[PDB]
RNA sequence: AGCUCAACGAGAACAGAAAUCUCGUGUGGAACAGAAGGGUAAAAGCUCGUUUGAUUCUGAUUUCCAGUACGAAUACGAACCGUGAAAGCGUGGCCUAACGAUCCUUUAGACCUUCGGAAUUCGAAGCUAGAGGUGUCAGAAAAGUUACCACAGGGAUAACUGGCUUGUGGCAGCCAAGCGUUCAUAGCGACGUUGCUUUUUGAUCCUUCGAUGUCGGCUCUUCCUAUCAUUGUGAAGCAGAAUUCACCAAGUGUUGGAUUGUUCACCCACCAAUAGGGAACGUGAGCUGGGUUUAGACCGUCGUGAGACAGGUUAGUUUUACC
RNA sequence: UAUGACUCUCUUAAGGUAGCCAAAUGCCUCGUCAUCUAAUUAGUGACGCGCAUGAAUGGAUUAACGAGAUUCCCACUGUCC
RNA sequence: UAUUCUCAAACUUUAAAUAGGUAGGACGGUGCGGCUGCUUUGUUGAGCCGCACCACGGAAUCAAGAGCUCCAAGUGGGCCAUUUUUGGUAAGCAGAACUGGCGAUGCGGGAUGAACCGGAAGCCGGGUUACGGUGCCAAACUGCGCGCUAACCUAGAUCCC
RNA sequence: UGCAAAUCGUUCGUCUGACUUGGGUAUAGGGGCGAAAGACUAAUCGAACCGUCUAGUAGCUGGUUCCCUCCGAAGUUUCCC
RNA sequence: CCCGUCUUGAAACACGGACCAAGGAGUCUGACAUGUGUGCGAGUCAACGGGCGAGUAAACCCGUAAGGCGUAAGGAAGCUGAUUGGUGGGAUCCCCCUGAGGGGUGCACCGCCGACCGACCUUGAUCUUCUGUGAAGGGUUCGAGUGUGAGCAUACCUGUCG
RNA sequence: GGAUGCGAUCAUACCAGCACUAACGCACCGGAUCCCAUCAGAACUCCGAAGUUAAGCGUGCUUGGGCGAGAGUAGUACUAGGAUGGGUGACCCCCUGGGAAGUCCUCGUGUUGCAUCCC
């Protein structure tokens, strides 16, 4: 070691080399993804593509609580509201979560 | 095996390649180290000046 | 033999043309080495030395610091070997005669709004020929953050030299040799 | 070295914050505690198989230990630290010298 | 340290000189200093407080600085390929007053007389001082001439006094 | 604040070289903790009075030096104090040495910070300053032996020769106090003093450690002279005989045996004589292998032991030429 | 004269007894005396404050045996002259 | 008591040579006014700040120019010489001071040689030299002059040697 | 640089026994086996052989590949088992 | 005088080299750093992924309050968080006169000294939920800070390190 | 021309032996109640003015010591630079420069600032 330099904390003393993963493949995953998608879609004709309506969630933490995304499924308590039985909701495309608490 | 031990030859030749830099007098130099009370009251003059 | 250093010849090297390939940039350093050789001008061998420099030695001046320097001289055509940057800090924008190789485009968009105009070289050469009327100005070349690095090493007494470190916080470069409590300070 | 049972000296406690009278003794080190961070790390390192983990100090070369007095203010009651030369023999209040 | 102690090799430096030990005139004590002031340090082997290291005895620096009882001093210090100027503190009985530039001010006060005396009659004037130069041709009087011849060798007179 | 020390001179019963006391002289010839060197006389020394500046806070500088740290020291600033009538002095010892990082432990300080769901209390963890220590003293936690041995290297480094040197060894000269029945010099040469040699032994480490075969003897040749014998001479305390000193002189020769591995040494015998030496301390692809110097083994001394041994003992592979 | 049968003591419990020796064990050492030879640093016998011998870490001796280490004599010889 | 022979790295009154430090203006001077919580018995001083005037560049020589910054290589076995110099009898020994040289460098001379003398260098023509030489080897006189030496010891024959 | 990685010639020890020898069988690597030499354990033994970790690490030795041109050192300071 | 090498010193009685052909040794990758080229700029980076598209491993397009770096620092932490300068040199330009002149202009960079933010110390009117706030006034203390941004991406040589 | 008080320089001012001094001073000097101080009213402290210039202080002299200056030592010792200088060496000459110190001899023995006072 010499000269003025950041300290090295390079992380390469175990046999690295036969833990590389290369991406070689990035274009033909893109493909695959791209056919099952489409096959995907021709399967649940005339159902959206985009999948079952999804919930209106906030964010978690103080860093993202101002964020509104997307839920894994609508609230039992959401779901009594809205009239929709639980059971009937995921057969018309209505996601459900039974897990998520209305506070 | 012993070797030398010490000598100043070739070190004034070494100096003088370059040197002897002498640094550059500025005009005002610095106040560091000069009676604190004394800088203090400058401050104050220098303020009210 | 005779008793020279180095046969009588330079030991200096400085820029003698651009090491760029901008073929523009070629084309306004021909036209300033006619300039400075016919007609002997500081301001336009000052304009032809600056082409030569690198991108560090042509560092950007911002809009509001061009504001500043232009205050009482608006009149003049302002001069910079380099780029304008704009600055959300600057809220009045005067009429302005700006001269320089590169304008950022929401620098350009206000300068043009406020009035001004935003000219290239070749254009001040049909203007100031000789650079008559002229505020040559240059950006910050030292504000940099490599410039902090340089200087007295930072373990050294009276040095403020920024250390090199992968990270930031308690654990990283703070125990020994910055406190008293820890061996010594400084 | 002799050194008196009391002596008047500085104090900085907030209450006196100038000269008083000190009671003058002779700081011990304290019993090592079972509790402390660097004694449980210790005996969670020596636990187990690989015998002897951290150094221990066999070249000693030092015949004195530098002597610490402690001062107690008795307007205040609080205890100051102040070290003194090497010495081999100390006492505090001894009979003065003749 | 290293070797070498703060006042290793001053037997003879910082002694003091034959039948002049003793109490301090006080001429030393009433002298005056200012910033800007040249100073000789020379060290007074008496006076063992704030006492400047070996080096800088027997050299010139600048006063920088005026305390109750010492005085700054900037001295130059050559350290392999540069010249550090070192600033140290040193007591006034260590310091004297130097003269190294005691003709500058008289030379520029006659230099701007002569200089105002020019413009006054219309001439121009150059007030450097010369080197010696050579001396002109000039007459000498004859006079009785003493004959200097080498002298016979006498083995008797190689001995001071004769052997 | 007061006083002046060592020493000397002249005086006072025991009292004298040396007890205490008086006067005079007294530039430090005393003392100042220690080594030495500086420094100090109404003091820095001796006596007495009052005291704890050997105190608190951080910064600056010097020495070391990379102009890093530690140790030590110096000059200011901001407080509280000691002493003195006061100026003033005091931030340990008259100055130049007397000492110590990280991690951990431990002590002192705050109506201080944190234990991350919220409170209180223990406990723990933080901040600032010391203490427990690294003397290999910029700071691992550390016993031997190897002849049963191994590897990377080193001619940066020993054990031969060779090279410089010649203390030591050996071999010569100069002066002349003396010896020699008298007589310094036939023959010697004390006290001193100038040299030569590299067949002694040392000193050194230049060449050789990807190797120049390490004692002695046997055989064989050549070379030197500082000449033992032999040829020719000068001198004598040379009557003869014998002997001794010296000069040309290296042509010729310088032996057979007992003990010892021996070089060396010491005896027996002959002889004209049984002189001294070199040639990589000549010479092992010329021999030999008794000795030194691998591995086996015994003794003595040493070591707890493995083992050691400038001690002794016995057995222990000597390769290749046709360039 | 010398030594010490005898008495008392110190370290550390004792203080080398019977034996044996310049030994396969002794530095000085090629020890001293006798013998063997013309001549012996070899061999043998003897002596012993023995650097540093000694009692199953066995001491002393010992017939018979040994491709074991050593000295001498006869015979024998090209080992040698 | 007055003289006297001879002495010192760790003695000294005295005390060189060489070498060491400082200064020789434009960052100067003069006269007024102002600021201060520092200082004084005292706008007494100490610094600093404005205004006005003067300032021929304030010794010589040189200046193939001066200053500043960034990244980084190799090196961290040296050796030799005049003079100074320590240990050692001495050493082609061992160790220091200044400077130069070899190492890293050829070239002419010293027959030969890392260090001596001369001198440092692109490829060539001409001229002239340095050190050293001019009887042959071998370019240049057996050149012009004065003395000494005769070696029957291998006479003698050029800093380091 | 052999007939031979231990052989050949002469000589030599023992030869009814603790004798010599074939085959079968058991003991396998920090293990075996040893009338004990650190001997033997497939020409390998003071820790066999075979593959792998493995391109083990070396402040040490040896090499390190075209041209011209310009600049051009250091063997000195401090710290470091 | 035989090359190469180590060396103070090699033609060496120092080591490698009998001869020829072919092969034969500073590379690739990750983290940084200076320098330079290029783009944009208080921003910068679409290649995790998605839409597609040379019927296509390319090229093209896409950042919702995504994320990385930068845009604010000082404290162990609780926590607080930049009042916006002066001056001596100084490039360029503009005037008066042609002196090494005077006046204005005063970027870059350097020297010096203030001010602001924060750790520490000190200080304290008024309000206030009684422990907070902060008129005035500070400091020989400390910072890899502020005082009208300079970064981000990318290419290559060089250097340290795995 | 001096003295005294406070000094500067710190021997040309010091040391020793002799001689002298008008006035004012400075002193010696008389006591111990008080403040103060000891073995000691010697010293220190306080209160005084009888007596004396005897001493101190001051001045002068010594073929005096010391001290200071000069001359000389001496262009000597030493020393920076040069030589293909001499010499076996030890050492030394020469060229371009710098340049001391005892002995011996001669001279001199303080100069001064502010304030008060005498003459
Ligand atoms: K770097
Ligand atoms: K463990
Ligand atoms: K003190
Ligand atoms: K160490
Ligand atoms: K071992
Ligand atoms: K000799
Ligand atoms: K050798
Ligand atoms: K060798
Ligand atoms: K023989
Ligand atoms: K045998
Ligand atoms: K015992
Ligand atoms: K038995
Ligand atoms: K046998
Ligand atoms: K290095
Ligand atoms: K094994
Ligand atoms: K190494
Ligand atoms: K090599
Ligand atoms: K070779
Ligand atoms: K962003
Ligand atoms: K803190
Ligand atoms: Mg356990
Ligand atoms: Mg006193
Ligand atoms: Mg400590
Ligand atoms: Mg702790
Ligand atoms: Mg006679
Ligand atoms: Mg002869
Ligand atoms: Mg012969
Ligand atoms: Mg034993
Ligand atoms: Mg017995
Ligand atoms: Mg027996
Ligand atoms: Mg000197
Ligand atoms: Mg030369
Ligand atoms: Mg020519
Ligand atoms: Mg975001
Ligand atoms: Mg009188
Ligand atoms: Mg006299
Ligand atoms: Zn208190």
């Amino acid at each position: 070691m010499k000269h003025n330099n950041v300290i090295p904390n390079g992380h390469f003393k175990k046999h690295w080399q036969n833990y590389v993963r290369t991406w070689f493949n990035q274009p033909a995953r893109k493909t695959r993804r791209r056919a099952a998608r489409q096959q995907k879609a021709v399967k649940i004709f005339p159902r959206p593509t985009a999948g079952s309506l999804r919930p209106i969630v906030h964010g978690q933490t103080l860093k993202y609580n101002m964020k509104v995304r997307a839920g894994r499924g609508f609230s039992l308590e959401e779901l009594k509201a809205a009239g929709i039985p639980k059971k009937l909701a995921p057969t018309i495309g209505i996601a459900v979560d039974h897990r998520r608490r209305n506070r | 095996a012993k070797s030398k031990n010490h000598t100043a030859h070739n070190q004034s030749y070494k100096a003088h390649r370059n040197g002897i830099k002498k640094p550059r007098k500025h005009r005002h130099s610095s106040t560091k180290g000069m009676d604190p009370k004394f800088l203090r009251n400058q401050r104050y003059a220098r303020k009210h000046n | 033999g005779i008793d020279l250093k180095a046969g009588g010849k330079s030991k200096k090297t400085k820029r003698t043309a651009p090491k760029s390939d901008d073929v523009y940039l070629k084309l306004l350093v021909k036209l300033y080495r006619f300039l400075v050789r016919r007609t002997g001008s500081k301001f336009n061998a000052v304009i032809l030395k600056r082409l030569f420099m690198s991108k560090i030695n042509k560092p950007p001046l911002s809009l509001s610091r061009l504001i500043s320097y232009a205050k009482g001289k608006e009149d003049k055509v302002v001069v910079i070997v380099g780029t304008i940057t704009d600055d959300v800090r600057a809220y009045e924008v005067p009429a302005l005669k700006v001269c320089a190789l590169r304008f950022t485009k929401t620098a350009r968009a206000r300068i043009e709004k406020a009035g001004g105009e935003c000219l290239t070289f070749d254009q001040l050469a049909l203007r100031a020929p000789l650079g008559q009327n002229t505020l040559l100005l240059r950006g910050p070349k030292n504000a940099r953050e490599a410039v902090k690095h340089f200087g007295p090493a930072p373990g050294v007494p009276h040095s403020h030299t920024k250390p090199f470190v992968r990270s930031k916080g308690r654990k990283f470069e703070r125990a020994r040799g910055r406190r008293n409590s820890r061996g010594y300070k400084a | 070295v002799n050194v008196p049972k009391t002596k008047k000296t500085y104090c900085k406690s907030k209450e006196c914050k100038k000269h008083t009278l000190h009671k003058v003794t002779q700081y011990k080190k304290g019993k090592d505690s079972l509790a402390a961070q660097g004694k449980r790390r210790y005996d969670r390192k020596q636990s187990g198989y690989g015998g002897q983990t951290k150094p221990v100090f066999h070249k000693k070369a030092k015949t004195t230990k530098k002597i610490v007095l402690r001062l107690q203010c008795q307007g205040c009651k609080h205890v100051s630290q102040h070290p003194i030369k090497r010495c081999k023999h100390f006492e505090i209040g001894g009979d003065k010298k003749g | 340290p290293a070797g070498h102690g703060l006042r290793s090799r001053t037997r003879d430096s910082f002694s003091r000189a034959f039948r002049k030990k003793g109490t301090i005139p006080l001429s030393t004590y009433l002298r005056i200093f200012k910033i800007g002031d040249y100073v000789d340090i020379k060290v007074n082997g008496a006076i063992h407080k704030g006492m400047p290291h070996k080096f800088y005895h027997g050299r010139t620096g600048r006063v920088w600085n005026v305390t109750k009882r010492a005085v700054g001093v900037e001295v130059n210090k050559q350290v392999r390929n540069k010249i550090l100027r070192k600033r140290i503190h040193v007591r006034i009985e260590h310091v004297q007053l130097s003269r190294c530039t005691e003709e500058v001010k008289e030379r520029m006060k006659k230099n701007d007389q002569l200089k105002a005396e020019a413009k006054a009659r219309g001439e121009v004037i150059s007030t450097k001082r010369q080197p010696v130069g050579p001396k002109p041709g000039f007459m000498v009087e004859g006079a009785t001439l003493e004959t200097v011849t080498p002298i016979p060798y006498d083995v008797v007179n190689d001995l001071k006094g004769g052997y």
